[PDB]
């Protein structure tokens, strides 16, 4: 599963 | 310690992220505030960058 980044604040 | 190695690649889009490459070492890996994401140096560097998208060094 190409990662993805977990959105910000 | 905790030196982590990079999987998968990542553009900084937020000033204080870094941009990383596959196979690269990231040192002095800190935790931080912010779930999903760690504090490290890089290239005379440091820099918060997704904590999914490497892997702890031991």
């Amino acid at each position: 599963g190409p990662p993805l980044p977990r959105p910000r604040v | 310690m905790v030196d982590y190695i990079v999987e998968y690649d990542y553009d900084a889009v937020h000033d204080d992220e870094l941009t990383i490459r596959v196979g690269e070492i990231i040192r002095n890996v800190k935790k931080l505030q912010e779930e999903g994401w760690l504090e490290g140096e890089l290239n005379g560097r440091r820099g918060m960058f997704p904590d999914n998208f490497v892997k702890e060094i031991k």
